[PDB]
């Protein structure tokens, strides 16, 4: 007993019924990149000495 | 980084206003002698009708 639908058996009606997620996506013509590395990219300044 | 395949390229700039240049001297008319012809006949077995 496992109160899970694993397998069922349903007309060719039903195949497009399970339909029901919110899905959202990018648009191909915008562009997605990763700025994690860049947050170590500094320059130390050096005191002025003799 | 994710997107579509762009190439950055750079075009001279000098050619593009030598075309845009030379495009003023083209003319959107012609000048005739005669009109073309618009009508023609044909002639069946007959000599009233065409």
């Amino acid at each position: 007993f496992i109160n899970k639908r694993i397998v069922e058996r349903v007309r060719v009606g039903q195949i497009l019924a399970v339909l029901n997620r919110r899905f959202v996506a990018y648009k191909g013509k915008m562009r997605i990149m990763d700025i994690t590395q860049s947050l170590k990219m500094g320059t130390k300044l050096a005191a002025p000495t003799v | 980084t994710a997107t579509r395949e762009v190439d950055f390229t750079v075009p001279d700039v000098q050619k593009i206003l030598d075309d845009i240049k030379a495009l003023a001297a083209e003319q959107v008319y012609k000048i005739v002698k005669v009109p073309s012809i618009s009508f023609r006949h044909i002639v069946m077995q007959s000599r009233d009708r065409v």
